């Protein structure tokens, strides 16, 4: 299958630099032009850069021209985006995409946050089931930057799960909760564990959520 | 992707009537030139475009004689023709880029000319 | 450059309804237009390429039509998992291959009252020095809902924040969390913590409460 694996994103100070990578597989890389598209919070999709199959032609949106450089290494089947002189308006999820036209395959996206704030890992607290259906959860509090991922029972529990969008607190740190509704009968037998991961700080917490 | 019947280089002398830089796509599928776009590049500049959707050709002033035979485009022939005055002043690598909706491709051809000493 | 005018900005349509979204190009671009579906914070997926070709793997309920300047994306019979922001994109090589503004497609459904739950702060959090009280409004429709916090019957303000999920892929409902944040000391001063919920689906507001020491 086609895969576009991104890396190199994350937190960067205003005026700083980052180099995004996109490891391609499952298609003849050198036969296709490749692109970068971004999406700033609460905004539409913005095409930002493209490069022909050989690398001989490059294209840029006016918003990034002079600061970003697209390149590719056909021997490694990898696409790059060198981003210099970053600004708060460059904060967005960046995607690599196959082609420069109909983007048939896309990378997973990597959040680039242009901020002078420090990385902070979250604390994970249980939201215990209390008094036919019971609700339980996990509170992922005080982290920066985004994102955090939350799963239940290592991915085995997906039904009735609601992982809320993170909210930016007055302190400038994010917080989110992930809840799940399960039958009250299973509370004494079935075990419920929330798996929290915060890659920007290398925090991995597995919190067990029990009644009482 | 679009595939080509490639040629590394072509040479002309003042014995040639017209200068022809070949470009042949072997897998064109469009039945209408509206869906086709052709672009010839030289030293990183666009020196000829045929825009099928506008049915319009565009050349800069230094390639005033450059053209393709549009009647041959659906057969995959996107060869560039020009006079010797434009050709002698622009020797080197040309890129023929053809687009047919989501299918695209490019090929490079070197245009050669040798100054005869007497 | 070529500008795309995508319409409408948003729409709400029932399961089984036809959804129609349009895009007008500022220049004639023959079939050089694509359509995408994007779920929040996820990569877009190509639906239609070259104005009217269905991408392989895309369900047959999606179709595109048009050539020149006027394009249309249609969902013949809407399924609840089709909520997303849809985008057209110009791809004619004469200009940058940019996206339209997007159309947010929401699923219209009947009124659903929320199920309300309340969670006191954990002992682990209290030992760390802070207290977060969470009120959960589960599976309601429409999105409009009012949450009022009361601590020992006193109305609260400025000390809570809300978060709302996207529509559920099956029942098209929303869920909402309202988190009341207090210092450990302030939390320990009071006994009764209650969240009062007002919603179109409830004939009278519903209050869920707890007593701190229990
Ligand atoms: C010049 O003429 C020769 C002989 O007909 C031909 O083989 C060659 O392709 C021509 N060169 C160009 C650049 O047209
Ligand atoms: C395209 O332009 C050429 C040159 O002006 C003209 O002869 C031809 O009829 C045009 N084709 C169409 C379909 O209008
Ligand atoms: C054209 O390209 C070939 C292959 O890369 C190279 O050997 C040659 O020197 C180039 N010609 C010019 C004039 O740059």
């Amino acid at each position: 299958e086609v895969q576009l694996l991104e890396s190199g994103g994350g937190l960067v100070q205003p005026g700083g630099s980052l180099r995004l990578s996109c490891a391609a597989s499952g298609f003849t890389f050198s036969s296709y032009a490749m692109s970068w598209v971004r999406q700033a919070p609460g905004k539409g999709l913005e095409w930002v850069s493209a490069i022909s199959g050989s690398g001989g032609s490059t294209y840029y949106a006016d918003s990034v021209k002079g600061r970003f450089t697209i390149s590719r290494d056909n021997s490694k089947n990898t696409l790059y985006l060198q981003m210099n002189s970053l600004r708060a308006e460059d904060t967005a999820v960046y995607y690599c995409a196959k082609s420069y036209g109909a983007f048939d395959y896309w990378g997973q996206g990597t959040l680039v946050t242009v901020s002078s704030a420090s990385t902070k890992g979250p604390s994970v607290f249980p939201l215990a089931p209390s008094s036919g259906t019971a609700a339980l959860g996990c509170l992922v509090k005080d982290y920066f930057p985004e994102p955090v991922t939350v799963s239940w029972n290592s991915g085995a529990l997906t039904s009735g799960v609601h992982t809320f969008p993170a909210v930016l607190q007055s302190s400038g740190l994010y917080s989110l909760s992930s809840v799940v509704t399960v039958p009250s009968s299973s509370l004494g037998t079935q075990t419920y564990i929330c798996n929290v991961n915060h890659k920007p700080s290398n925090t991995k917490v597995d919190k067990r959520v029990e009644p009482k | 992707q679009l595939l080509f019947n490639k040629t590394k280089s072509v040479e002309f002398t003042f014995g040639n009537d017209t200068v022809v830089i070949p470009c042949f796509v072997t897998n064109m599928e469009a039945q209408n030139t509206t869906e086709v776009y052709v672009k010839w590049k030289f030293k990183g500049r666009d020196i000829y475009t045929f825009d099928g959707a506008l049915n319009k050709s565009t050349v800069p002033t230094d390639f005033s004689s450059a053209k393709i035979e549009v009647s041959q485009l659906l057969k995959g022939d996107a060869s560039l023709k020009m006079d010797k005055s434009d050709a002698v002043s622009h020797t080197g690598n040309y890129t023929c880029e053809v687009t047919e909706l989501t299918r695209e491709g490019e090929t490079i051809i070197e245009l050669k000319y040798r100054v005869v000493s007497w | 450059d070529i500008q795309m005018t995508q319409s409408p900005s948003s729409l709400s349509a029932s399961v089984g309804d036809r959804v129609t979204i349009t895009c007008r190009a500022s220049q004639s671009i023959s079939s050089y237009l694509n359509w995408y579906q994007q779920k929040p914070g996820k990569a877009p997926k190509l639906l239609i390429y070259a104005a009217s070709s269905l991408q392989s793997g895309v369900p047959s309920r999606f179709s595109g039509s048009g050539s020149g300047t006027d394009f249309t994306l249609t969902i013949s019979s809407l399924q609840p998992e089709d909520f997303a922001t849809y985008y057209c994109q110009q791809m004619h090589p004469r200009a940058p291959k940019t996206f339209g503004q997007g159309t947010k497609v929401e699923i219209k459904r009947t009124v659903a009252a929320p199920s309300v739950f309340i969670f006191p702060p954990s002992d682990e959090q209290l030992k760390s020095g802070t207290a977060s009280v969470v009120c959960l409004l589960n599976n309601f429709y429409p999105r409009e809902a009012k949450v009022q916090w009361k601590v020992d019957n006193a109305l609260q303000s400025g000390n809570s924040q809300e978060s709302v999920t996207e529509q559920d892929s099956k029942d098209s409902t929303y869920s909402l969390s309202s988190t009341l944040t207090l210092s450990k000391a302030d939390y320990e001063k009071h006994k009764v913590y209650a969240c009062e919920v007002t919603h179109q689906g409830l004939s009278s507001p519903v209050t869920k409460s707890f007593n701190r020491g229990e």
